[PDB]
């Protein structure tokens, strides 16, 4: 299928004492594969997926100097952003950068993306041509104009559509085992009893990789959003997912309802039924 | 600035089985600011040895983190997860609950 | 690997 890596970054400036909070954390899919995190002893990119340590001393140097840049860059921007919006210094802020690229099946580019977020609103974005930014105010404009001066969306789509894409498949092949393993949904359905008159069908999808995933009810081979209800998608702990969706039935109707379940790891949707 | 309540959903990592080791998770999402306060509770006690996920962000930039701890259910116990943030006048206590 | 520049806002 399709494949994605992308890095998110976090600063929180720390008003009362010291430096920002800044936490960067990388994916390859739904696979975290690194992290730094300023306030570990390492003070280095640290592994988080087998496959990643098969880099060597110069991969994790290199990490590192340049996740270290990363934090200095959020540091004095929530200096810089604080000015633009005339913000006091007793206040803490919070700045978010996420960048990343998409291969097809082919492993060839497919979408590039870059995103900055200051306190959690939209603040500069680069548009989907790579070429161009999206400034969400006249603060972001001020960087927005810096950042064309610069030709700064040249460079970043240099990356995006470059290195991005050759460090993806790089990793790609050198985790594939377990990168290009897909974990089908494993699934069951509980009965749960409201009332004399009611029950609850609650249709469980475990242990599935990647996290992308539809769980459907049908009633008598009709669509039901009625008295449904979907989690969220939620991790496991072991790099897997969890989902669920539940519907309200009379009691005794259980039978006309089933819960359908799409996923890549699956050849076929699967349908399941109270019986 | 803007602020996001969490989501909070308590949960094993593994269907649970009395006298089986497992995984007790609280998964925190959908808010903003990232400072939060999250407790494991057994029987209204805080667990200590608690890990938890490194800071990440969905697209919308609303903040998740998962809270983790290794348990052995048992019939009589109860676990809890409780958090605070600035978007809750008090502590939100979420029950683990077997099936729900 | 993670981008090598990064440009102040």
């Amino acid at each position: 299928g399709s494949h994605s890596m992308r890095y998110f970054f976090t600063s929180v400036s720390r008003p009362g004492r010291g430096e920002p909070r800044f936490i960067a954390v990388g994916y390859v899919d739904d696979t975290q594969f690194v992290r730094f995190d300023s306030d570990a002893a390492s003070q280095r990119m640290e592994p988080r997926a087998p496959w990643i340590e098969q880099e060597g001393p110069e991969y994790w140097d290199g990490e590192t100097r340049k996740v270290k840049a990363h934090s200095q860059t959020h540091r004095v921007d929530l200096g810089t952003l604080r000015g633009y919006y005339n913000q006091s210094e007793a206040g803490s802020h919070t700045v978010q950068r996420m960048y990343g690229c998409d291969v097809g099946s082919d492993w060839r580019f497919l979408r590039g993306y870059h995103q900055y977020a200051y306190d959690g609103k939209d603040y500069i974005a680069l548009k989907e041509d790579l070429r161009s930014w999206t400034a969400a105010d006249m603060a972001a404009q001020t960087t927005k104009h810096k950042w064309e001066a610069a030709h700064v969306a040249e460079q970043l789509r240099a990356y995006l559509e470059g290195t991005c894409v050759e460090w993806l498949r790089r990793y790609l092949e050198n985790g594939k085992e377990t990168l290009q393993r897909t974990d089908a949904p494993k699934t069951h359905m509980t009965h749960h009893a409201v009332s004399d008159h009611e029950a609850t069908l609650r249709c469980w999808a475990l242990s599935f990789y990647p996290a992308e995933i539809t769980l459907t009810w049908q009633r008598d081979g009709e669509d039901q959003t009625q008295d449904t209800e979907l989690v969220e998608t939620r991790p496991a702990g072991d790099g897997t997912f969890q989902k669920w969706v539940a519907v309200v039935v009379p009691s005794g109707q259980e039978q006309r309802y089933t819960c359908h379940v799409q996923h890549e790891g699956l050849p076929k949707p699967l349908t399941l039924r109270w019986e | 600035m803007i602020q996001r309540t969490p989501k909070i959903q308590v949960y094993s990592r593994h269907p649970a089985e009395n006298g089986k080791s497992n995984f007790l998770n609280c998964y925190v999402s959908g808010f903003h600011p990232s400072d939060i306060e999250v407790d494991l509770l057994k029987n209204g006690e805080r667990i200590e040895k608690v890990e938890h996920s490194d800071l990440s962000f969905s697209k919308d930039w609303s903040f998740y983190l998962l809270y983790y701890t290794e348990f052995t259910p048992t019939e009589k116990d109860e676990y809890a997860c409780r958090v605070n943030h600035v978007t809750l006048s008090q502590p939100k206590i979420v029950k683990w609950d077997r099936d729900m | 690997g993670v981008w090598i520049r990064t440009p102040t806002a």
